This record gives C-alpha cells, sequence and structure tokens, in this order.
DNA sequence: CCCCCTTTTATAGGCGCC
DNA sequence: GGGCGCCTATAAAAGGGG
C-alpha cells in the first residue's frame, strides 16, 4: 500500500433529456445561463452547489462538468435537468453516465523524470520544450498521468474511481524507485 | 500517389539546405518518412508537417538536436502540429530518442555566437554541474544551457547579451534570467578550477 | 482520418504584452 | 525588471463546421 489516497477533481458525466430543446428561449429565461451560438452551439449554465457547469445542447443531451465527486456530478447533473423543466419541456434524465475522472495527488518526494523516462520509455514522453511533466500512458488500468518533478501526479481518463486508484497504486513503486 | 515521396522528399531536402543539415541527417529524415508513409501511421495528416517532424527525430537520433523552434523556422509547419506529428512518429515506428541535454546544444549555439572555445567549455562545464547540483529542477535543458553560456560569457571578454543568447538559444530572456538567478549562487563553484575571470566571479550581473 | 469550438481540473515551465 | 494571463499537455462528452 501506497497509504496516499489520490483526490478526486473533476468528474464529466452527460445525461440525455430526451427531449429536442430551444437554446435561445433556455438561455433567455434561465438566469444563470448564456448563449453564444456564435461562439458555441449550447448553452452554458452554472449552478453554485454542486459548483458545477453544464454544457446544454438543442438536441436535449447536455455535459456535466466540474463537481469533485460521481454522487456530486449526478445531483447536479438533475438539478439542470429540473430548470430546463421548469422552463417548460418535457425533460427527462435518461442514461445518466459518468465519462471522465480526474484525481491527483503528491507522492511527498521529488522525482527524476529522467530516470523514468529511460526505463520507462515504452509509456514515457518526457520533452521539455513541450510541456513541463513526464506524460504516462498506463495501459491497465487505461489512464494516464501527468508526473512533475515536484512529486505531484495529476491521473485522468477513468470511467470509475476504482481506475483512479489503482493506477496511482501501479505507479507508486515505480516512482519511489526514482526519488531524488 | 504514393511517389509523392518525392515531392515530400524535395521539401524535406529544401527545409535541410536552409540550415545546412549533413546528409547523413537528410537521409535518415527521408527513410523516416518513407517508413511511417507507408505504413499508412499517421492518417489524416499533412505530409509536410510528418516530413517536419521526421526532421527533428532525425536530428537528435544522428547525435545534433534541433530544438522545435528551429526545426519550426525552416518549416512551414508550427511547433505545436509539429510535436503532436512527433509524439505519434515515435510511437507507431516504435522508437525512441535520449532526453535532450544543456551538452546538446552547447557547440552549436556558441558558435552561432562566435564565442571562443574557451567560453564553450566554461558554460558546458558550468551546465552540467548546475543540473548534477539539481539547481535547476524542472526546467528546459535549453534555458539552462542558455543562461550557462550568458554567465559564462559574462566572466569573459567575449560578452554576450541575454537578447542575444536568447535569440540563438530562441528562449526569451527571462527565461534566461530565471535559469541565471537560480544557478547565480553557487557561481563559485560552477566554473572550471582553471579559469581566467575577465570578470570576477563577484562582479558578475546580478539579476 | 484529423482539428477546432467549449467546459472542467490538477500540474507547471515558458513567454507575449503592459 | 515586475507580473498578469494565456500557451503548451491529459481525458471525455456534446454536435457541427471545416
Amino acid at each position: 500500500g501506497s497509504g496516499i489516497v489520490p483526490q478526486l477533481q473533476n468528474i464529466v458525466s452527460t445525461v440525455n433529456l430526451g427531449c429536442k430543446l430551444d437554446l435561445k428561449t433556455i438561455a433567455l429565461r434561465a438566469r444563470n445561463a448564456e448563449y453564444n451560438p456564435k461562439r458555441f452551439a449550447a448553452v452554458i449554465m452554472r449552478i453554485r452547489e454542486p459548483r458545477t457547469t453544464a454544457l446544454i445542447f438543442s438536441s436535449g443531451k447536455m455535459v456535466c462538468t466540474g463537481a469533485k465527486s460521481e454522487e456530486q456530478s449526478r445531483l447536479a447533473a438533475r438539478k439542470y435537468a429540473r430548470v430546463v423543466q421548469k422552463l417548460g419541456f418535457p425533460a427527462k434524465f435518461l442514461d445518466f453516465k459518468i465519462q471522465n475522472m480526474v484525481g491527483s495527488c503528491d507522492v511527498k518526494f521529488p522525482i527524476r523524470l529522467e530516470g523514468l523516462v529511460l526505463t520507462h520509455q515504452q509509456f514515457s514522453s518526457y520533452e521539455p520544450e513541450l510541456f513541463p511533466g513526464l506524460i504516462y500512458r498506463m495501459i491497465k488500468p487505461r489512464i494516464v498521468l501527468l508526473i512533475f518533478v515536484s512529486g505531484k501526479v495529476v491521473l485522468t481518463g477513468a470511467k470509475v474511481r476504482a481506475e483512479i486508484y489503482e493506477a496511482f497504486e501501479n505507479i507508486y513503486p515505480i516512482l519511489k524507485g526514482f526519488r531524488k | 500517389s504514393d511517389r509523392a515521396m518525392m515531392n515530400a522528399f524535395k521539401e524535406i531536402t529544401t527545409m535541410a539546405d536552409r540550415i545546412n543539415l549533413p546528409r547523413n541527417i537528410v537521409d535518415r529524415t527521408n527513410n523516416l518518412f518513407k517508413q511511417v508513409y507507408e505504413q499508412k501511421s499517421l492518417k489524416g495528416r499533412a505530409n509536410d508537417a510528418i516530413a517536419s517532424a521526421c526532421l527533428y527525430i532525425a536530428c537528435r537520433q544522428e547525435g545534433v538536436p534541433r530544438t522545435f523552434k528551429e526545426i519550426c523556422a525552416v518549416s512551414r509547419i508550427s511547433k505545436k502540429e509539429i510535436g503532436r506529428c512527433f509524439k505519434l512518429i515515435l510511437k507507431a515506428l516504435e522508437t525512441s530518442v535520449d532526453l535532450i541535454t544543456t551538452g546538446d546544444f552547447m557547440s552549436r549555439f556558441c558558435s552561432n555566437l562566435c564565442l571562443p572555445k574557451q567560453v564553450q567549455m566554461a558554460a558546458t562545464h558550468i551546465a552540467r554541474k548546475a543540473v548534477e547540483l539539481d539547481l535547476v529542477p524542472g526546467r528546459s535543458p535549453i534555458s539552462v544551457a542558455a543562461a550557462a553560456i550568458y554567465m559564462a560569457s559574462q566572466a569573459s571578454a567575449e560578452k554576450r547579451t541575454q537578447k542575444e543568447i536568447g535569440d540563438i538559444a530562441g528562449v526569451a530572456d527571462v527565461t534566461i534570467r530565471q535559469s541565471y538567478r537560480l544557478i547565480y549562487p553557487r557561481a563559485p563553484d560552477l566554473f572550471p578550477t582553471d579559469f581566467k575571470f575577465d570578470t570576477p566571479v563577484d562582479k558578475l550581473p546580478q539579476l
């Protein structure tokens, strides 16, 4: 055991309202809405609790972003569906699904990326001219990690919380072996 | 239409000559291109983007790395797209390249700056030591090299400007100032023990 | 086939512009 | 020189537009 639990930072989920929508009306009536089709084809809405931001499409499908938990992402997703409902639309809540989860943590010691890239070239990409962090594409679980010399680590691409935890457990030993 | 390789080799040739690259490099580039092309590994991209990435790879494989900025300069493609293609190509060809080091640019940079061999060596030394002592963690090797050159040149009669170095190394002078600020505290321990200080280690620029 | 648009987030060196 | 704010990179969905 690493004895470290990576903290969930962002969850992206989708849900289908079932009925087609009219962004113009929504944008107009809804308070915290925003709609500039010239700029982006969807309505951008934001609730403060769960602190989130949503992307609502005229197709009826929407994207929920910003929640720090699956429970919270779904809650926000429902609140969004409600305001749409309340503005008079046959809004349903079909196929809610978590699409991506992001986690981050600190192994608490500096890392020798130079070394890690040497023995792990197969999964690594560390080009200082392109990005200051080492990009690790783990195969099992299919998660991408961003490793920094400071010891901070970011993990993403997860469909479920377990994948985040698993990937970190897999990488911890490796990282320890490259401690400065 | 695959004999569109000829047009790729022409373009490769063109780019290469703008910076006078030896033939081994151009040959390697052509091989890389041919291999990626025939593999049909990078669908949907522009041949010149792939060619420019191939060029960038070739210089690194042949042991004389050019910065993405330099390859960009002689190319119709952006750093961003060359970089994307670069990563995609290494994966398709199951290849890799050795991480870049300060030493990889010391020679050419110092030459372009018309710096006397003595300085070039000092810089090279300062950079290597600096990294060994972990004074510039996280910084790009190009940045650290630029700062070392600056430090070295400022300790010599053949002094160079942050701006001059930056233009040749392709880094902004604040970027130079940042790494320089980090190595400055150990300036005495960084120069080669037998160094002819035109300007004493102390009177060195105190950015 | 690919990229862009936009949103969110941790992370962080480099750099345009005032 | 000083420092803000955006670039670069990661994943992913939405649905066009190119």
